[PDB]
């Protein structure tokens, strides 16, 4: 091997830098606020439930029963290392809790820079006029949005926790 | 003009351009010192170019470093196993470098085709990006730059480009209590464009991306529904401009 | 703690390993395990900065032998420490290194970012006053360096027998030559897609009237 | 035979890795103008508006 040239030093270097762009691919996308934002736990949210979604802190692993339904659905030594991930599942989990706090919060606004109060009607309301729907429409109809946004949200847990038929694109 | 545009098109009023214009100059003026004083002296920006030749120096060297690979031959030099061996002896021996060589060309094609497929890839990002960032005003976030997108202005680079994003960032911010609508008469009002705040005195609608207020009334607000549904829906007069004018 | 079978000495594991094994001279099922094996990374800032050097062990943790042991594997020469701060250079599991405090190679928990508690009512709405207009710079590499190798005088520098062995084996040479061409073709393709957008040739004239923008 | 077999992997692992960035720059685009910003582009982000 060692008249063999320098092809462990090519192939290791091809391998560590597909490991750091394995980082770069998963910094670029998780990494998309710099700013750890709360949710607060004062849900006058119109009737908006968000159980599903928010970080749970019944249990100690801080994310949503959506994502560890993910987990709890999703399923040598001679030399071939598994190298250890940057982030882990946690702070990532912790990255999209306050990207679902900016979103309940702040809507698009933080996405300039600091973070901007709004209250989440007047974000539908806003979300509304921009495909040009007029905004009475959702404050004249807000508890049949409550309903089919809680029923849809209940649809994907039994779709996702009876089927999965949807993960193994992971696979 | 074209910036009382490019305002009109983020949503906020152009009357803000010709209030504030030399303080938008004096700010632009300021992060073209900011960006010159960071490319100077920060030299550590621009990793994305010398990444990329330092990857092309390194496959060009492992493939001149090849040659003096054996490859399990008696030696590396072809002249010397010309100078040595017999046209019917020499045949394993240039057969071995022979492979040996051809295998790390076939390695180095390999490499340069995949990374021009990334360079491709990255080259009609950066086209998209021509057309839109600089060509265009794009109301896509985070993608001409963070904020909200005004424009960008390219620059030459050995194989590559340098985007220059005009991007609006609003600053100073107040805690404001508002409210979704205005009960005036049975009649409720929303707002045409905006949102109903409240200083503490009178409910005045003003624009999301500026703090000015406008006195309510018809020719701001849009009348429809009643004063039964709006959760959240207050009491205050909406002016009319009929009245002082009948 | 396996069983086999009493005429069974060995086994192999599901990737055709030699995993556990039967003694032959007594009636034990035994497990053989492979060694402590690892990459050896070093942890350093630049040789322009100090020569002071933190050594990283992968994946096994400190046994051959400061010594803190991670989840990524064994770390000496560093410096545990509570404050986390935002990573520097990346290891492991969420952990990285720096040069802290006088100062020296410490080791910390990567802090995802500054924790903000944003306020949130019924009716409190934030409305911005004042703006900034901040510039920022992206850079994109564009193309590629077009690159050409005669590959038979690659192979056999200045030879006959050489060449004759080579006109043997086909056509190997006009295939990497080709493919080649077509990549230093396609880069032309890459700079022209980019930059050749408008025919025209536009240029400022010289009363630059243009609202105090230097 | 073994380090012509290596190589065959190396070289499927980088164009599986090529095809993953090129999935993580779709990810990364829809996380800033989906969920960050209220898209106008029709089915990029899903069905619908
Ligand atoms: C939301 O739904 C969950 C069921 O998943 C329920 O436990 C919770 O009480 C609901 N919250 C509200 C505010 O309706
Ligand atoms: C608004 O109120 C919150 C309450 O916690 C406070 O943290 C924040 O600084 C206030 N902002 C302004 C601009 O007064
Ligand atoms: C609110 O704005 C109105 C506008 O004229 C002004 O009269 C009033 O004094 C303001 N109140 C406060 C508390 O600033
Ligand atoms: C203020 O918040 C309370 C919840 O504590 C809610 O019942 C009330 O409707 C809110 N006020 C308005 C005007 O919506
Ligand atoms: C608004 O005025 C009406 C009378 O027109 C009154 O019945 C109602 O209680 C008022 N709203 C509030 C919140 O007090
Ligand atoms: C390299 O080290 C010297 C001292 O050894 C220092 O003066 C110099 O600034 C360093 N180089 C850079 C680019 O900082
Ligand atoms: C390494 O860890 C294993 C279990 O994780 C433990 O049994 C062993 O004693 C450790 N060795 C050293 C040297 O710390
Ligand atoms: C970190 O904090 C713990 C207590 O929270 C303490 O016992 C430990 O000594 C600290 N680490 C160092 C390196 O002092
Ligand atoms: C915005 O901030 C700058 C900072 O110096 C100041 O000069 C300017 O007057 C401010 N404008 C407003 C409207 O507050
Ligand atoms: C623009 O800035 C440059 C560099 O500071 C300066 O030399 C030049 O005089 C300025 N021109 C104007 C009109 O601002």
């Amino acid at each position: 091997l060692l008249q063999y040239g320098s092809f462990c030093t090519q192939l290791n270097r091809a391998l560590t830098g597909i490991a750091v762009e394995q980082d770069k691919n998963t910094q670029e996308v998780f990494a998309q606020v710099k700013q750890i934002y709360k949710t607060p736990p004062i849900k006058d949210f119109g009737g908006f439930n968000f159980s599903q979604i928010l970080p749970d802190p019944s249990k100690p692993s801080k994310r949503s029963f959506i994502e560890d339904l993910l987990f709890n659905k999703v399923t040598k030594f001679n030399g071939l290392t598994v190298l250890p991930p940057l982030l882990t599942d946690e702070m990532i989990a912790q990255y999209t809790s306050a990207l679902l706090a900016g979103t309940i919060t702040s809507g698009w606004t933080f996405g300039a820079g600091a973070a901007l109060q709004i209250p989440f009607a007047m974000q539908m309301a806003y979300r509304f006029n921009g495909i040009g729907v007029t905004q009475n429409v959702l404050y004249e109809n807000q508890k049949l949005i409550a309903n089919q946004f809680n029923s849809a949200i209940g649809k994907i847990q039994d779709s996702l926790s009876s089927t999965a038929s949807a993960l193994g694109k992971l696979q | 003009m074209q910036m009382a545009y490019r305002f009109n098109g983020i949503g906020v009023t152009q009357n803000v351009l010709y209030e504030n214009q030399k303080l938008i100059a004096n700010q632009f003026n300021s992060a073209i010192g900011k960006i010159q004083d960071s490319l100077s002296s920060t030299a550590s920006a621009l990793g994305k170019l010398q990444d990329v030749v330092n990857q092309n120096a390194q496959a060009l060297n492992t493939l001149v470093k090849q040659l003096s690979s054996n490859f399990g031959a008696i030696s590396s030099v072809l002249n010397d196993i010309l100078s040595r061996l017999d046209p019917p002896e020499a045949e394993v021996q240039i057969d071995r470098l022979i492979t040996g060589r051809l295998q790390s060309l076939q390695t180095y094609v390999t490499q340069q085709l995949i990374r021009a497929a990334e360079i491709r890839a990255s080259a009609n990002l950066a086209a998209t990006k021509m057309s839109e960032c600089v060509l265009g005003q794009s109301k896509r976030v985070d993608f001409c730059g963070k904020g909200y997108h005004l424009m960008s202005f390219p620059q030459s680079a050995p194989h590559g480009v340098v985007f220059l994003h005009v991007t609006y960032v609003p600053a100073q911010e107040k805690n404001f209590t508002t409210a979704p609508a205005i009960c005036h008469d049975g009649k409720a009002h929303f707002p045409r464009e905006g949102v109903f705040v409240s200083n503490g005195t009178h409910w005045f609608v003003t624009q999301r991306n500026f703090y000015e207020p406008q006195i309510i009334t018809t020719d701001n607000t849009f009348v429809s529904g009643n004063c039964d549904v709006v959760i959240g829906i207050v009491n205050n007069t909406v002016y009319d401009p009929l009245q002082p004018e009948l | 703690n396996k069983k086999f079978l009493p005429f069974q000495q060995f086994g192999r594991d599901i990737a055709d390993t030699t995993d556990a094994v039967r003694d032959p001279q007594t009636l034990e099922i035994l497990d053989i395990t492979p060694c402590s094996f690892g990459g050896v990374s070093v942890i350093t800032p630049g040789t322009n900065t100090s020569n002071q050097v933190a050594v990283l062990y992968q994946d096994v943790n400190c046994t051959e032998v400061n010594v803190f042991q991670t989840r990524a594997g064994c770390l000496i020469g560093a410096e545990h420490v509570n404050n986390s701060y935002e990573c520097d250079i990346p290891i492991g599991a969420g952990i990285c290194a720096s040069y802290q405090t006088s100062q020296s190679i410490i080791a910390y928990t990567m802090s995802l970012g500054a924790e903000n508690s944003v306020a949130y009512s019924n009716n409190s709405i934030a409305i911005p006053t004042n703006f900034t207009i901040s510039v920022t710079t992206e850079i994109l590499p564009v193309s590629m360096t077009k690159t050409s190798v005669d590959c038979t005088m690659y192979i056999c520098g200045d030879s006959t027998e050489c060449s004759n062995l080579l006109l043997q084996y086909g056509s190997f040479c006009t295939q990497l030559n080709r493919a080649l061409t077509g990549i230093a073709v396609e880069q032309d393709k890459n700079t022209q897609e980019v930059f050749a957008q408008v025919k025209q040739i536009y240029k400022t004239p010289p009363i630059k009237d243009f609202g105090g923008f230097n």
